[PDB]
DNA sequence: GTTATCCGCTCACAATGCCACACGCGCTGCTCGG
DNA sequence: CCGAGCAGCATCATTACTTGTGAGCGGATAAC
């Protein structure tokens, strides 16, 4: 089974798994790992960022490339943010640095 | 299963380390097609609503 | 944006801050209409609108209208997005702790305030009383107080008497503590301080105040008043298909701490009985700690369901935290899972592919096509064409991915391997065809082992995909330069079939004009595929650059070998297809081509090698019979034979004649030589098995069976299975590893008795349990590997320095193991190497030295190259090209960027599947060189062993050192030195048992401070009735002898002592206890004689604890400084012992267990770091005391022991970058110029550059000492944070970190992972250096 | 018509600096569509910035000049066009 | 007695990746409610 | 009256063989 686009979790704009749920693939550690490896700068950069995240980004993703254009818009992985929001459910302030 | 007349050689590679080569006919006598049922419940809750 | 990640605690104002209302209510949703309920957990007018754009009310739907608040239900029109970062706050009725700074070893604010963990505990929750601002009467500000205590202090004072309980209290006691005064004060109060673990908690607790005044915190914000509450989003209450909601665990914890506020509250106003809000507030601390962590003080699993509810720290934590689980790897959503197949005809690059995945997969590229072809101008169209499945959509699918590579992934990837990319084929079915040879490079078997598939879709990653990860540029195992793509099986049995001589086949004595003309012959059967004949082959040759010259001869070779040189590609000479090619052979002649011919050859002969073997291995037929494994028929005798061998043994014992144990170790033995021998019968009767004629009466040629056919040809399995086979199985072994009597007499070909297969159960089980739990324990030593080094990137080009590593050829006491030049290839030299032809520069400093250069290096025969590491490179957060040398995988020196720690880390994890869980004779020629040794002769004209570490080389004639061993303590010598002897000439005999003390001067022999009965008991030789003296030492006698020890004297031809000649100093000779002496008064003695005859892991765990470097149980003590030996005042619990240095100062002395024994006697003296005691050594030790080389030298001598008892092979460069990094940190000796403390540890780099910095001006540089850690704490003390914070602990290093405002500048792969940017490694470190050089000014 | 990588990177010498260049060139040349240097044989924009790339006549220091000359062309023609505009308004 | 020393005991903290599939996930006498 | 929702519960002893390791703390043990 294979997925192009479809649904997405809710609690992390992450997609779903399971041939059930026609989800994706987890890349997980190990993969990252083993593309780090080699140079795949740009390959891991997407497949974090635009590839399964960054709603805005994703979109124009594919809003981009069905008009036969091959760019990413690296923008922010949406995990990040709920990482970001659940540490500050605790004290513990968190944010980002001005430069 | 099923007896299957089966020979031990290499193949073309096709059997590289383990794989199994086969022959159309034991698709055609449909001798390890077989069957698979599967449910599907639709239930009728009572909302509020 | 931005460039890095600050982090502290937040004050209630900054909380209150991020809110957006203060929820009250803990009901979340009216069920009669499922809307969210105001002040509730999910309140719109709190949060956000729940319909986009669409007031609650209904009073807005329409986008203009966005941005007013509605007035009917008060609730912003927006996007619904918002309620995904919407905070809310509550307000706490009583202020509270916060679990993790009051828990979490050491409790933040125990340090804080010098205070017990315990007291403050009992302080929180409500039970005790601690007093404040410590009034004018006999209390103080941190005491604790209990019950009668408190009131008795109150009906003693009213006033000037402030004893509180619970939060406020621990509140008020931080706010008024004055922070940087407690700074100074106890800083003064430091070097004042002198007590060792009194100074270590003192600089522990200043460092702490300091960072704090330094940080922005403030300690009263360190206890909750206000808590936050996380958006509504990230904690969705998600229904079923009625009324069923998944009540996440997080609202239910926020429900109850909520009613436990709301209830406190409103006793608040309602008159408060005391100890009613006493117990309350204590119940709330309770529920908000359980919010915060459901782990600590107990429990609080849910109902229904006998297990916790998930705490935040749960949502972080562990491998279900946001970290390991959507963070560093996230689920991908774009391409694609199935099962593999092999699909051979396809060439190197390409792989297999459905039809159905790939139209599933490039959608959007098809999209793309079909609208830029106008034949679906609308998206909608276009997925009912694809929807439709019109030939159309078909070959504009066909067009659109004839470039595009795409990625195979393993599900487990070990090695950089584990992830490959292919330009793909449309096939039918549903499986993924894929190259052979690559399969065998994931370790992909065809079990049905499913593979992932991943399209990279933006134009740099596709072009990023063609040019590193495509098969066809990974030939060489970045581990071992070895070529990782060998045609492993079902391919090398057809070349050696082919490639073999049957003595007289048809065709035998034919003349041939070219391999073209033998493949006819043989294609239309006219002749064997395998008969000596003579062919004329023009054998291509490159002998200078560029050139070919073609040398038309007539060999005599076999049509096979004929018809297999058409693949050559005009490059290796015909030499190399000549023989019976096996797999080994296989391999070389890969290798040969891919070093001659470059590397697109290569490929093409590869992939026709693969053809023509799949092709002529199914003309061959090769088949396995039961007739063809023949039965050894003298097998059966043999048996009989060791059957009644082991028969009258059994009369041996049970006629009593001989012991069990010899027994035992008999009976193993000759069955040991009997499995031996039906092994040789076997082989013997089946390589030779076949015998033939030519034209005339008989010949024995090697066997053509179908067996040894595939072991031989190194096909599938050794001959180590062939004779479990057919010969005798041999023994098995016991659960515990014993080994049983009776071995398997059976075979495989025959049967087994039931018992026979019943411990054959028992082996197999074993190995089957090792695997399944080998495979979890080296995937978690692989990931903290990887995670230690994943910042390590070479990011320099020469770090301009001069210390190296003296790399020899390893000896082990047998043969040489690794040769000089398997190590030292590819790596550079540290500084000039010479020829040893002392005073030739053999080659330069800076040299890569390569095969030629190893090759010119071997033919001088060198010693051993002082060779540049990677632990002593230079340059600061990376490590320069040179010191890293040669690149692997590769030819060429190290590309700036090539992230070496993570495949390093990888090439040490991955094999660790492979792992499990009294004489000295020389054996060659040459000189008998000696170290570390003090020869004395002997009377008997032989030399002695007078030293501790004496170590015995046996060097070769051509300058290298072939031998080597460890000469123990007073054994003799019977050979002199430059003795050129062979092997088995022994050189030094002795006995494990005994301990002498001999002398260096002869003479006669007197007794002082020899008390019998006293300090030395009489005991005799009760079977022989000889008499002796034995020495107990203190402790086993009595006490009024314990204080006083014995001293031997080397007295001369009178009575008294000499003083040692060479030298100004006596010898006399204190004997230990269990001392057994027989020289008598005034009694000759041999120069160097015995006065005393003092009686004397392996797996994946031996590789773990030692990366760990944990202290190895009873360590091998070793010697601070050096110095004269004497036991101070005895048995404090211990046996203490100083020793006085000749000169030294010795104000150290070191407790050494008198359970345990010594190796060094009082009168001795020896240099730092000898072995006091012998053992295993803690690697800490080995650093701290003779530098940081011996220690790397020491680990990786370690590990690559541990690996070659395997087979697998490391080149050391991996292992080299992770002792690097386990030892980054350094602990500060003196203050030095700058503000650098005693006990304060810092990255070494650091100290560095700091040093550099401060020696440049005026000042004086730091004293330091490199420290070490084992990998995971080397880990988690990381200058970043989130790095720390992702690996395994994620609860103390938050902590840290926050209540020091660690300042996360990223600069390291973890983090530009997580926060999703470009990584420093790859071409993300050309952007980064284009970065820092133009966009960092 | 591109299966290895070899004499690309004997031109550019570094790996990560060979993708990013003829990454980069590729782009130009399929969005703001350049020239084809090489003739095409139906390929992705991919291989041919690949195989202009091992032909030598496309690296970091030439395709940056040949864009910084179009770039001054442009800004003449610019200047050129504006003036002559800003002469219209007389 | 002091003063620090070390030791037994306690408690925290780690447990391969994927997959796939299956199964399941408040209650209970108070509250309310008509 | 009686069904449907609901609010905060150790629901007594609910026990629980090790897993292996590290760090810290309260208290035995010895020097000044
Ligand atoms: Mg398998
Ligand atoms: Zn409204
Ligand atoms: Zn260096």
């Amino acid at each position: 089974h294979a997925r192009s686009t479809g649904s997405y979790s809710l609690v992390t704009q992450q997609p779903l798994g399971g041939k059930a749920q026609f989800g994706g693939q987890r890349f997980g550690e190990m993969e990252v790992w083993a593309l780090e490896a080699y140079g795949a700068a740009y390959t891991l950069q997407e497949m974090l960022t635009v590839k399964s995240d960054d709603v805005n980004g994703r979109t124009k993703m594919y809003k981009n490339i069905v008009d036969g254009n091959h760019q990413m818009e690296p923008g922010m992985p949406e995990s990040f943010n709920v990482l970001l929001k659940e540490i500050r459910s605790l004290g513990i302030n968190i944010e980002l640095e001005d430069e | 299963g099923q007896n299957m007349r089966v020979a031990f050689m290499p193949w073309n590679g096709y059997n590289f380390e383990d794989s199994i080569l086969v022959s159309e006919r034991v698709v055609q006598e449909d001798r390890f097609t077989t069957i698979h049922i599967q449910e599907l419940a639709c239930v009728s809750r009572d909302t509020k609503l | 944006e931005f460039d890095a990640i600050k982090i502290a605690l937040a004050s209630p104002d900054m909380i209150r801050s991020w809110s957006f209302g203060e929820v009250k209510k803990p009901e979340t949703i009216n069920y009669r209409t499922f809307k969210p309920e105001r002040d509730g957990l999910f309140c719109a007018r709190i949060f956000g609108p729940v319909k986009d754009y669409e007031c609650l009310c209904g009073k807005y739907k329409r986008l203009k209208h966005r941005g007013v608040i509605c007035e009917k239900c008060g609730v912003e029109v927006t996007q619904t997005k918002v309620r995904r970062e919407r905070m809310g706050h509550i307000e706490l009725a009583s202020p509270t702790a916060h679990i993790w700074f009051l828990k979490s070893l050491p409790s933040r604010i125990g340090l804080l305030l010098d205070m017990p963990l315990r007291d403050i505990e009992r302080v929180l929750y409500f039970e005790s009383y601690v007093v404040i601002e410590g009034g004018m009467t006999n209390l103080e500000r941190q005491q604790i107080l209990t019950e009668e205590q408190y009131l008795d202090a109150l009906e003693e004072f009213g006033d000037e008497f402030d004893a509180k309980m619970g939060a406020e209290a621990i509140q008020a006691l931080l706010k008024s503590m004055d922070l940087e005064q407690e700074c100074e004060q106890l800083r003064e109060e430091l070097n004042e301080t002198n007590s060792e673990t009194k100074r270590k908690k003192l600089t522990k607790r200043i460092k702490l105040l300091e960072a704090f005044v330094q940080s922005g915190n403030k300690p009263e914000w360190m206890i909750l008043t206000v808590l936050p509450v996380l958006p509504p989003d990230l904690r969705p209450l998600v229904p079923l298909d009625g009324g069923r909601f998944a009540t996440s665990d997080l609202n239910d914890l926020y429900r109850r701490v909520i009613n436990r506020n709301n209830r406190l509250k409103r006793l608040l106003d309602l008159a408060a009985p005391d100890i009613i809000v006493r117990n309350e507030k204590r119940m709330l601390q309770e529920a908000v700690d359980a919010l915060l962590d459901n782990g600590r003080r107990g429990r609080a699993i849910t109902g229904s369901n006998k297990r916790p509810l998930k705490s935040l720290a749960d949502m972080i934590k562990g491998k279900q935290g946001r970290f390991r689980q959507n963070l560093l790897g996230k689920r991908v959503d774009y391409s694609g899972r199935s099962v593999i197949t092999v699909g051979p005809y396809l060439r190197l690059h390409q792989c297999g592919l459905p039809k159905k995945m790939a139209l599933e997969l490039f959608k959007p590229f098809i999209y793309g096509k079909l609208e830029l072809r106008g034949l679906a101008t609308t998206i909608k169209a276009a997925k009912k064409m694809v929807e439709r499945e019109e030939a159309v959509v078909w070959d504009i699918l066909d067009e659109v991915i004839r470039e595009h590579p795409v990625l195979l992934n393993r599900a487990p990837t070990l090695h950089r391997l584990g992830i490959q990319a292919f330009e793909p084929v449309l096939i039918e079915g549903k499986a993924i065809q894929l190259h052979p040879l690559v399969c065998a490079a994931y370790n992909a078997d065809f079990d049905g082992d499913q593979m992932a598939v991943h399209v990279p879709l933006t134009l740099e990653a596709q072009l990023e995909a063609r040019a590193l990860m495509m098969s066809t540029n990974n030939i060489l195992s970045p581990a071992n330069g070895e070529p990782i793509i060998v045609p492993s099986q079902d391919v090398v049995l057809g070349l050696y079939y082919m490639t073999r001589d049957c003595v007289n086949a048809k065709g035998e004595g034919m003349v041939l004009t070219g391999p073209k003309e033998a493949e006819r012959l043989y294609r239309s059967g006219l002749a064997s595929l395998h008969a000596r004949v003579k062919v004329r082959i023009t054998e291509y040759e490159k002998d200078a650059n560029g050139e070919l010259v073609a040398k038309t001869s007539l060999k005599d070779t076999t049509v096979g070998r004929a018809i297999l040189w058409m693949i050559v590609p005009k490059g290796l000479p015909y030499s190399i297809v000549n023989q019976a090619l096996g797999k080994k052979a296989i391999s070389k002649m890969l290798n040969t081509c891919y070093r001659i011919l470059g590397l697109k050859p290569t490929v093409i002969f590869a992939d026709q090698i693969m053809y023509t073997g799949f092709a002529y291995a199914a003309r061959s037929g090769a088949s396995v019979g039961i007739d063809d494994m023949v039965i050894p028929e003298k097998k059966h005798e043999i048996i009989s034979e060791a059957e009644a061998e082991v028969a009258e043994i059994q009369e041996q014992f049970q006629s009593g004649l001989v012991t069990a144990g010899e027994r035992y170790n008999k009976v193993i033995d000759i069955w040991a030589a009997a499995n031996d021998r039906v092994s040789k019968a076997m082989m013997d009767n089946l390589q030779t098995e076949t015998v033939i004629n030519r034209d005339g009466q008989e010949e024995k040629q090697v066997s053509f069976n179908s067996i040894y056919m595939m072991a031989d040809s190194g096909a599938r399995g050794s001959a180590a299975q062939i004779r479990q086979l057919a010969g005798m199985r041999g023994l098995m072994a016991k659960p515990d590893g014993s080994i049983i009597e009776t071995p398997i007499t059976a075979n495989f070909r025959e049967g087994l008795n039931v018992l026979q297969y019943f411990i054959s159960t028992h082996g197999a089980r074993k190995g089957l349990a090792d695997t399944a739990l080998k495979t979890a324990n080296s995937g978690y030593l692989t990931r903290r590997l990887v995670d230690v080094a994943q910042d390590l990137v070479v990011t320099e080009d020469d770090c301009g320095t001069h210390e190296g590593i003296m790399m020899t050829p390893v000896i082990e006491g047998g043969d040489v193991k690794e040769p000089l030049r398997d190590r030292v290839l590819g790596r550079v030299t540290a500084e000039d190497v010479l020829k040893p032809g002392t005073a030739d520069i053999l080659v330069p400093r800076n040299t890569l030295l390569h095969e030629q250069w190893c090759d010119l290096l071997e033919e001088n025969s060198v010693d051993a190259v002082k060779v540049r590491s990677v632990v002593s490179c230079d340059t600061d957060f990376g490590v320069c090209a040179h010191c890293y040398g040669r690149d692997l995988a590769r030819g060429h020196i190290i590309n700036k960027g090539e992230a070496i720690g993570v495949i390093a880390a990888q090439s040490i994890g991955e094999p660790g599947t492979q792992l499990t869980m009294s004489s000295i004779q020389v054996k060659n020629k040459g000189s008998i060189k000696l170290s570390n040794v003090k020869s004395v002769v002997n009377s008997s004209g032989k030399l002695v062993i007078t030293s501790r570490n004496t170590e015995l080389k046996l060097i070769d004639e051509f300058g290298r050192t072939k031998e080597s061993y460890k000469v123990p303590y007073g054994a003799v010598l019977a050979k002199g030195d430059g003795e050129q002897v062979a092997g088995g000439e022994t050189v030094a005999n002795w006995d494990p048992h005994t301990m002498p003390v001999i002398t260096e001067v002869s003479g006669f022999v007197r007794f002082t401070d020899m008390i019998d009965g006293q300090t030395i008991t009489r005991q005799t030789d009760e079977l022989t009735g000889l008499s002796s003296l034995v020495v107990l030492d203190s402790a086993e006698r009595t006490a009024g002898g314990k204080d006083l020890r014995p001293a031997l004297k080397i007295v001369d031809a009178q009575g008294n002592d000499v003083l040692i000649p060479g030298t100004d100093m006596p010898a006399q000779y204190f004997l230990p206890g269990k001392a057994i002496v027989q020289l008598e008064d005034g009694v000759q003695i041999s120069s160097g004689d015995t006065l005393a005859r003092i009686p004397q892991t392996g797996g994946l765990p031996r590789v773990a604890d030692l990366f760990e470097a944990r202290r190895p149980k009873e360590p091998a003590i070793l010697a601070e400084i050096s110095g004269i030996v004497s036991f101070g005042k005895e048995t404090k619990g211990k046996r203490r012992l100083v020793i006085t240095p000749v000169d030294g100062s010795d104000p150290y002395e070191e407790m050494i267990p008198k359970w345990r024994q010594l190796n060094v006697f009082e009168g001795e003296r020896v240099e730092r770091g000898d072995v006091i005691s012998d053992g295993p050594e803690a690697p800490h030790d080995i650093l701290r005391l003779r530098g940081v080389h011996a220690v790397t030298r020491y680990i990786v001598n370690e590990v690559q022991d541990v690996y070659r008892l395997q087979g697998v092979k490391i080149n050391d460069k991996h292992i080299e970058v992770i002792v690097r990094q386990m030892l980054r940190k350094a602990t500060i000796v003196n203050a030095g110029s700058s503000d650098f403390l005693e006990g304060e540890q810092v990255e070494y780099s650091r100290v560095k550059i700091a040093n550099r910095e401060l020696e440049a001006n005026g000042k004086v540089g730091a004293t330091y000492s490199r420290d070490l850690l084992g990998i995971t704490k080397a880990s988690l003390a990381t200058e970043s944070f989130i790095s720390a914070a992702s690996f395994q602990e994620t609860t103390r290093v938050l902590t840290e970190a926050a209540v020091a405002g660690k300042r996360d500048e990223l600069r390291g792969l973890k983090e530009n992972v997580i926060v999703g940017r470009l990584i420093p490694a790859g071409t993300g470190y050309a952007y980064h250096q284009d970065r820092m050089r133009r966009r960092a000014a | 018509a591109r299966v290895t990588v070899q004499d690309a990177v004997e031109k550019i010498g570094n790996r990560f600096d060979l993708v990013l260049v003829a990454a980069r060139r590729a782009r130009q040349m399929q969005v703001g569509g350049k020239d084809p240097l090489v003739p095409e044989e139906n390929d992705k924009t991919t291989v041919i910035a690949l195989r202009e790339i091992e032909e030598g006549l496309i690296n970091n220091q030439i395709l940056d000049v040949r864009e910084r000359q179009e770039q001054q062309e442009q800004e003449a023609a610019e200047l050129q066009a504006v003036t002559a505009i800003a002469e219209g308004r007389r």
